[PDB]
């Protein structure tokens, strides 16, 4: 139960610290 | 050799050969010998007027310097053999600018008279 | 679940480390010729340097070992 | 109610149980337990 | 005590048959090579 | 986590322990679907593939 | 590809002029042992940092700390690229390598604010991982720069735990073959020494040793 | 112009070189920061030259001391890392030790010890000198206690007090 909580705490901090590359859109 | 790559004593270390005399212990000369060896009295700069001249005075050892064409060639090696007040380096000068007219009246005076003119006059 | 909020009683102090240049020592001990010079003229093909202290009479030494080096009154 | 604040609750309960069984075999290797 | 006695015996005891062969240059140079390769494992000064 | 998965979080740096999140453009009720960040990423790939 | 000739001006001496100017002299350099098979920081050029090398935790230690963790043995992931991480090492915390020299400069409260977990104490065991163990080794050097007494490195962390085949992508900066190096373009030294440094004896893929002096062997003949 | 005499200085730096010539060979200072730092970089190169000749070769025979060194190739222990003194300096060394052995043998690191050895050995080199220009170079080698650097620290102290 601790391993499932701490893994979700891990990947929610990887999203906070280092953002990934943004996909493409079309500008108006 | 590898011991003479970085100065002192390197290949292009132009101060490893020796120092100047910088002493009144020999060649007691007169005012005419100073006048014939003036920079300003030479032929090649007497008709030169577009290069900039700077007249400066030390307030520690009391020397008068004139530098021409320093804006085009600003060499940091210029004056390295200066030897300020008591065998000090030329980083110890703290020069102050003087005009052309008060360079001529101060060029003939000895260093103590120059220092007295700076401290107690002007 | 979490029941209590607890802090640790042992207080740690961060050791402040820093490298500064506090000592100024240098081994100045060379084996070289040092000259009394009344004039020196360094002529290499790129840069020429003429440094002249005046006298009544001069001498001339000339060194061509690396680049032309003219010494007045040794 | 505060096992998650102590050294033997949560993810570290497996270590305290492992050290309990390892302490028993070291007394079982000698005759302090089997006699 | 038997471990310490065998330590002091292999430090100070030799027989006649070993004394005829213990100074060969092969063994001396193997000693030098073993000091050169791994002397960080057996030296009173290399622990420091 | 909904505000952090869009393009608008690029103009913000945050504290990891307690991140105060920004007011997104979808936080305003007057926002149409054409101004949505995540929909425009899906509307672009829908025309493409 | 296709064997690009390199724009360096190294050359072997000819068959006509005598060998002169022996205050610089290139010779062939061959060491005793091969070092290319070893770990990157166990090679010849990193020998002076040999006492700076962190102690190794192995695979069985990592599995034992997966099963039975300790409260103050901190497992810390030092991988930087978020696109190359796909699984979570258990009981691990994310401290990427390129921030470590800033991260250990913070206080404990600032560490908690900027990373979401508490700063490890200087007596706590710290165990670092990477793909190959290279970013974790540099991070262990940064952790040992601060006064952290117990710092360990799992060499080949993710690639042996999860069985991946990745790398930390270290460049090991080598000049492009259009970049002409320093000693060809420059008047920093005299022409004899410039010609004698730029010469080499053999092909220019091997290593050479530069002698600063030489005396003639008068006792041969 | 320095009172009695004057010194001329002329430098020419060519036009076909300034893209390839070294910054040290052609010491061009295109800023006042480069002027103050380029002079101070050329300060220590010249100052070490005119000071270093007083104790090596072209120095007085009482101003030249040498060190003997021997390191074991196996044990990596320094054996005989001593100085090479003359008979005048060794009389100063035993005048130092006989006074301090008479003061520190009754009370108090063993019997065979040299009290303040690295202080008297640094003072025996300065004692046996005969030139004050070669004396100040040994004061610079011994932690930089020469009057050149101490008047430099005294100048920065009075500048900080005036600030
Ligand atoms: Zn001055």
């Amino acid at each position: 139960w601790e391993l499932s909580r701490d893994e979700q705490l891990f990947w929610e901090r990887v999203e906070l610290i280092r953002k990934g590359q943004v996909a493409s859109i079309g500008s108006s | 050799s590898r011991s003479t790559v970085f100065g002192p004593g390197s290949l292009y270390s132009f101060t490893k050969f020796g120092s100047f005399n910088r002493s009144p212990t020999n060649c007691t000369l007169n005012k005419r010998m100073k006048d014939i060896f003036r920079l300003e009295n030479q032929k090649h700069i007497r008709n030169d007027f577009d290069r900039e001249r700077r007249y400066r005075m030390c307030t520690k050892c009391g020397i008068t310097t004139v530098t021409i064409n320093f804006n085009n060639v600003p060499s940091a090696r210029v004056g390295l053999w200066g030897r300020c007040a008591d065998d000090k380096d030329y980083t110890h000068h703290r020069m102050v600018d003087i005009t052309q007219r008060e360079y001529e009246v101060l060029r003939e005076s000895p260093v103590e008279k120059r220092l007295n003119w700076w401290r107690y006059e002007r | 679940m979490f029941l209590i909020h607890f802090v640790h009683y042992k207080t740690i102090l961060q050791k402040y480390t820093f490298k500064f240049k506090h000592i100024f020592l240098s081994i100045d001990k060379y084996n070289s010729l040092f000259f009394n010079i009344s004039g020196i003229l360094i002529w290499l093909n790129i840069i020429h340097i003429n440094i002249i202290l005046i006298k009544y009479s001069f001498f001339i030494l000339i060194n061509n070992f690396e680049y032309l080096i003219i010494l007045i009154s040794t | 109610c505060g096992v998650n604040a102590y050294e033997f609750g949560g993810k570290y309960a497996r270590t305290y149980a492992y050290a309990f069984e390892k302490a028993k075999k070291e007394l079982e290797a000698t005759a302090a337990s089997g006699f | 005590l038997m471990d310490e006695v065998e330590d002091s015996l292999r430090k100070f005891q030799t027989y006649r048959s070993r004394f005829y062969e213990w100074g060969r240059a092969v063994k001396q140079f193997d000693f030098i090579e073993f000091r050169r390769r791994n002397g960080w494992l057996y030296d009173l000064h290399l622990m420091k | 986590r909904l505000r952090l998965s869009r393009r608008t979080v690029a103009n913000y740096v945050g504290l990891i322990n307690s991140p105060e999140v920004f007011d997104d453009e979808s936080d305003r009720p007057e926002t149409r679907w054409s101004q949505d960040t995540f929909f425009r990423e899906c509307a672009y790939l829908s025309e493409k593939f | 590809q296709a064997d690009r000739r390199t724009r360096h001006h190294m050359m072997v001496d000819g068959q006509i002029n005598p060998r002169e100017w022996f205050n610089w002299h290139p010779k062939e350099y061959q060491p005793w042992y091969f070092d290319r098979h070893k770990f990157l920081y166990e090679q010849r050029q990193y020998a002076q940092f040999h006492h700076l090398l962190c102690h190794q935790v192995y695979l069985k230690d990592m599995l034992h700390l997966m099963r039975y963790p300790e409260p103050y043995t901190h497992i810390i992931d030092c991988r930087t690229s978020t696109q190359k991480m796909h699984r979570w090492v258990p009981h691990s915390l994310w401290l990427p390598r390129d921030e470590v020299e800033y991260a250990l400069q913070l206080s404990a409260d600032e560490f908690l604010d900027m990373y979401g977990f508490r700063k490890p104490d200087k007596s706590d065991d710290v165990i670092l991982l990477s793909h190959n163990g290279i970013y974790s080794e540099q991070a262990g050097w940064e952790w040992k720069k601060q006064f952290f007494q117990h710092v360990y490195n799992y060499r080949g962390g993710t690639n042996e735990l999860f069985g991946e085949s990745y790398s930390d992508m270290n460049v090991s900066d080598v000049l492009s073959p259009w970049k002409g190096p320093f000693p060809q373009s420059g008047v920093f030294v005299d022409k004899w020494s410039k010609r004698k440094v730029l010469t080499r004896t053999g092909p220019f893929d091997r290593q050479y040793e530069m002698q600063d002096f030489a005396l003639p062997d008068l006792e041969l003949e | 112009d320095f009172g009695h005499n004057l010194m001329i200085h002329r430098e020419y730096i060519s036009k076909r070189c300034r893209d390839r010539v070294s910054f040290e060979l052609s010491a061009l200072s295109y800023s006042n920061l480069e002027l103050r730092r380029g002079q101070e970089h050329l300060a220590g190169i010249m100052n070490r030259e005119r000071r270093g000749v007083s104790v090596g070769a072209s120095g007085a025979p009482d101003d030249q001391v040498q060190m003997q060194t021997d390191v074991d190739a196996n044990s990596r222990e320094v054996l005989s890392a001593r100085y090479l003194f003359n008979e005048r300096r060794l009389q100063f060394c035993d005048r130092f030790q006989n006074f301090f052995q008479s003061k520190l043998e009754n009370s108090a690191n063993g019997h065979e010890k040299q009290h303040l050895f690295s202080l008297m050995e640094a003072c025996a080199v300065i004692f046996g000198c005969e030139t004050e220009a070669a004396r100040e170079t040994y004061y610079r080698m011994f932690l930089g206690l020469d009057s050149e650097t101490l008047l430099e620290e005294d100048e920065a102290l009075r500048n900080r007090i005036a600030d």
